């Protein structure tokens, strides 16, 4: 799979979360500083971005995302 | 405040596999009411207080008293 | 079509009998709406089976519950109503649709052994008077075309409706007001000819189409000659006497809101001089003298206007059919 | 056998029952077509002073060989709706009360436990 | 039958507003299966019991007994048992003052 669809994809899903307000959409998109986002709303982002391009990520791996970029480059080296 | 803040978001992951392991009731639903139940009590909870609402959440992942349909 | 006589029922009171506590429900009042053409687009105008009755109270006795309510009762029409009481005269004096009248009686209790007083329920005589079938009469001539007159005149196509009576329903027809609205007019029961063109599909039909508070007098406004009758009955001839024959039925119902339908329009054009005819023929007293200051032949001089029907030209005709609906629904 | 006059010590989670007062709470009529109230009917009850129909749920007097019974008598509140007013009953109740034919569901799911 | 199954199909035909649904274990013997309905009125709540009730008669069960329409007196407050489950039909908003499904959740966890 291309490296950017997956870049995509987590833009989307960032994008279609409602609780999130697309202001600073970018790869360094902190949760609680970037967008001010708690450990249940960042458990919510793991999980709306694991339900349309993940499904196998691990709960380890995604406690310390933090950054678009970061998760970006998880799935690219998951695939 | 709670037992571990791991553990909490262990508790999210687990109870997210399972409204996504839902069959016949309203899994998104599940997960609104799941979230009013994190978020309206992990807030400003006190120590002994969280360690019963993580015994708590212990059980129903446990899911002894009852299995959701 | 007739006038229609009922009696209304509101709510009951309740009953006990407890040491603790006391009395039910109490009194309704009663209710009149007047809706729309969609009300007679369920059949609830041939109801009649002895007017209606609303809900009573309760009396609870385990332990020592008090009762329930009442219940209010609400008197629908098909199109429009006009509320009158036992009074001999009207309250509410409208037909529009969305008028409502009250009429309020209630304040219930019970007997004796706890908290006091002897009753049953309340009702009230009301009469409903539709101001014709619909919202007036037509009465045409021998040269009469109105159901094709108010085909060519409105957009809507007629339906069938029915009224509160002991006698048949007469046929109604749509007619547009150009305002995002649409006004209802009625015609002879059955198969409408109009009833000065000798027909009302029954004598007794006849009457009540006579009966009608509301008359609108159909006639050619088109030449004699050119009139769409063999033999026409004369434009000036005819309409001299259909409108000689309703002032003379009452004065006040010609100084009331009664109009002349203009008819046989689908022939005369803009330049007929179709609409400055009824002008000449709605401004004046109904005869060549246009005004007279004493000596007058007629009951009044300066009467009300005529009503147009299969519309033409862009003179404000519609605008004028408008307002002839909106005088007839005033009542 | 709740008959005339009897306190009941009701278990339920209503304020009004958890409300201490100058007295306890005890009946004053009850829905039986004989004067004697066995468990399963509509009985008064004087919450704070305030007249109020409840179900009397579980007794102490011997019913029945093979059924339980407490050692008191407890009873749920119900609303003029008819519906249970208060939220939950902490001691468990017995599992033949709905058997009686009328208002049981309302109350058969909101307890703690079942007896 | 009129099994679980059909009893979500009988809620999306219905279009219910809210519906949760639990497998009852034989831990209680009181049900097989606790249902909770929130509708739109009670007029709608009341409509989509009576359908539920006649689907469940008229499709099968002569042998099994009949259930009444309980809490037809009370305006938000209702429910019906079923052979096996019962059923629950209350407000959202009644169903969140009741906080039923995590009450028939919660066995000991509550107050
Ligand atoms: C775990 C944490 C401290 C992390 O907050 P941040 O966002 O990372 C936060 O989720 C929290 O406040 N947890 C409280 C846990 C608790 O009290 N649980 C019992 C609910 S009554």
């Amino acid at each position: 799979l291309t490296l950017e669809g997956i870049q995509d994809r987590v833009l989307y899903v960032l994008k279609l979360y409602d609780k999130i307000d697309p202001e600073k959409l970018s790869v360094n998109s902190h949760f609680m500083k970037d967008l001010g986002l708690d450990s249940l709303d960042q458990v919510e982002i793991i999980m709306a971005m694991e339900d349309e391009f993940g499904f196998e990520i691990p709960d380890i791996d995604a406690e310390k995302l933090m950054c678009p970029q970061e998760i970006v480059d998880y799935i690219a080296d998951k695939k | 405040a709670p037992w571990s803040r791991e553990a909490v978001l262990s508790l999210y992951r687990a109870l997210l596999r399972q409204g996504r392991q839902l069959r016949y009731t309203d899994r998104d639903f599940y997960f609104a009411s799941i979230r009013r139940e994190f978020r309206k009590n992990q807030k400003l909870e006190d120590a002994e207080a969280r360690e019963r609402q993580l015994e708590k959440g212990l059980v129903f992942l446990n899911g002894k008293l009852g299995r959701i349909i | 079509i007739d006038k229609l006589r009922l009696f209304t029922r509101g709510g009951s009171g309740g009953m006990g009998y407890p040491r603790l506590g006391g009395e039910g429900g109490k009194g309704g009042d009663v209710w009149v709406v007047a809706q729309n053409r969609m009300t007679l687009k369920q059949l609830k105008d041939r109801y009649p089976r002895k007017r209606f009755v609303a809900g009573v109270g309760a009396n609870s006795k385990i332990s020592a519950l008090k009762g329930s309510k009442g219940k209010d009762c609400e008197i629908p029409v098909p199109v429009g109503i006009s509320v009158t009481d036992e009074n001999g005269k009207i309250i509410g004096e409208l037909n529009k649709e969305n008028d409502r009248i009250l009429v309020a009686q209630g304040g219930l209790g019970g007997k004796l052994l706890t908290n006091f007083l002897p009753l049953k329920g309340q009702k009230r005589i009301i009469h409903l008077d539709l101001k014709l079938i619909a919202d007036v009469g037509l009465v045409g001539f021998p040269n009469a075309g109105k159901s094709s007159l108010l085909s060519c005149v409105s957009h809507a196509k007629p339906a069938i409706a029915d009224y509160a009576f002991t006698t048949l329903k007469p046929e109604l027809g749509k007619i547009m007001y150009s305002d995002f609205k649409q006004i209802s007019v009625a015609d002879l029961p059955g198969l409408i000819e109009g009833a000065h063109m000798n027909k009302g599909m029954g004598h007794k039909f006849l009457k009540h189409i006579e009966r009608t508070r509301q008359l609108l007098f159909v006639v050619d406004i088109s030449g004699f000659q050119l009139s769409s009758h063999t033999q026409y009955r004369t434009a000036f001839e005819t309409i001299i006497l259909l409108t000689k024959e309703l002032e003379l039925y009452k004065e006040e119902l010609q100084t009331k809101p009664a109009l002349l339908a203009v008819n046989k329009m689908d022939l005369p054009d803009a330049q007929d001089k179709f609409h400055e005819l009824m002008s000449q023929l709605q401004n004046p007293k109904d005869f060549l003298h246009l005004f007279e200051k004493n000596m007058i032949p007629e009951r009044t001089v300066e009467f009300q206007h005529i009503i147009p029907i299969s519309a033409v030209t862009g003179e404000g005709i519609e605008e004028l059919k408008n307002c002839i609906r909106k005088s007839l629904d005033e009542q | 056998a709740i008959q005339k006059m009897t306190r009941v010590r009701v278990v339920d989670n209503s304020a009004l029952g958890n409300s201490p007062y100058h007295r306890a709470p005890r009946c004053i009529h009850v829905y039986k077509k004989n004067g004697v109230g066995k468990v399963g009917d509509q009985i008064l009850l004087a919450i704070k002073g305030q007249k109020k129909k409840a179900l009397i749920v579980g007794h102490c007097m011997p019913g029945p060989r093979m059924t339980p019974r407490f050692d008191s008598n407890n009873v749920v509140l119900i609303e003029d709706n008819g519906n249970p007013v208060g939220t939950r009953i902490k001691t468990p109740i017995p599992t033949s009360l709905r058997k009686r034919e009328g208002e049981y569901s309302k109350v058969l799911a909101i307890a703690q436990n079942f007896v | 039958k009129f099994d679980i199954d059909m009893m979500v199909s009988l809620l999306r035909q219905e279009n219910a507003r809210d519906i949760c649904v639990i497998q009852v274990p034989p831990e209680m013997r009181y049900t097989d299966y606790f249902v909770i309905v929130s509708g739109t009125s009670t007029r709608h709540l009341h409509a989509m019991a009576f359908y539920v009730v006649k689907m469940y008669k008229h499709l099968k069960c002569k042998r099994d007994p009949h259930v009444k329409i309980e809490g037809k007196d009370t305006d938000d407050w209702l429910c019906v048992d079923f052979g096996s489950m019962v059923i629950h039909l209350m407000l959202p908003e009644t169903r969140e003052i009741y906080e039923l499904e995590k009450l028939w959740t919660l066995r000991s966890y509550d107050d």
